[PDB]
């Protein structure tokens, strides 16, 4: 393999890319104490479906 | 020592001169609930001072003929002053009690009453007489309200159930000759951490004459009850609009 396309080249990777992985959860998430909040610039109520 | 007490909580304040200690019911003091005991999501409302306090609610004649009275509990409350708003304006609720019934007469006067706490107190009817008709009892007898409800079958507790019985129950004797009050603390008493304070009723109190009134004729004939009662660690939650029914 000589010319700087082969030894560059991608193709043959067969391992498989994933973005997300598994966590161990045995029970349902608890919930924490939170309070007001008034501020500019944080919307968690805004989304784009 | 045991005979003189003074009971302050909020800006009520109450004295005796004539006690026979406090019961504690079960062994076990009012709280609030625990973080592992809860499962609504959204933080409770505490008022304090403003719905802890001593309440009255009405004044009975003892006659020497009479059968006896029981209350309904939080249902007599439900419609005095804040802690009736808070109740009929949130969806949960969650507190406990302070019991104080008075009763006095004179040195020439005899009589005992059996004062009673009986956890879900429910009530049965007559069944026509005969067992054949199989009735309900109707909203005025279940929940009478502030005033209250007279006893027909003082007996069978109105339910069919021995009076011989009752003092497995948080309970105390006004006697006469020694006593003229009686003070009860029940905490909060129910399967779920939280209730509504609308269709649930947690306990009843019972006030039944075991040894009849009697005096000589010339003495005073009006000997009354009066019934004081306050809110301990009162809890709210699940706001909403208000609903009286």
């Amino acid at each position: 393999d000589r010319v700087a396309d082969v030894i560059e080249s991608s193709i043959g990777d067969s391992v498989s890319r994933a973005l997300t992985h598994a966590l161990p959860a045995p029970t349902g998430q608890d919930t924490q104490v939170s309070s007001h909040r008034l501020d500019t610039g944080k919307v968690p109520a805004l989304q784009a479906a | 020592s045991d005979r003189v007490a003074q009971l302050t909580i909020g800006n009520s304040t109450i004295t005796t001169q004539e006690a026979a200690n406090i019961i504690v019911g079960y062994g076990e003091w009012p709280s609030y609930c625990s973080d592992s005991d809860a499962t609504a999501v959204d933080k409770p409302t505490r008022p304090d001072v403003s719905v802890n306090r001593f309440y009255t609610l009405d004044t009975k004649l003892w006659e020497k003929s009479s059968k006896g009275w029981y209350w309904k509990f939080p249902d007599v409350l439900t419609e005095t002053g804040v802690f009736g708003q808070n109740a009929q304006f949130h969806y949960l609720y969650r507190s406990g009690f302070c019991i104080h019934v008075q009763c006095n007469a004179s040195k020439f006067h005899q009589g005992a009453l059996l004062v009673a706490v009986l956890p879900e107190y429910v009530i049965g009817t007559v069944a026509g007489g005969t067992g054949t008709e199989d009735s309900h009892p109707p909203y005025k007898q279940t929940q009478p309200g502030a005033d209250g409800f007279e006893l027909q079958h003082p007996y069978v507790l109105d339910a069919g159930i021995p009076i011989s019985q009752l003092t497995v129950c948080p309970h105390q004797w006004i006697n006469l000759r020694t006593n003229n009050c009686a003070t009860i603390i029940v905490p909060y008493i129910n399967a779920l951490p939280f209730d509504s304070a609308l269709n649930h009723c947690n306990f009843g109190l019972l006030v039944v004459p075991i040894s009849p009134l009697d005096y000589d004729q010339g003495a005073t004939p009006v000997i009354p009850i009066t019934i004081t009662l306050a809110p301990m660690c009162s809890e709210f939650a699940g706001l909403r609009q208000a609903v009286t029914q």
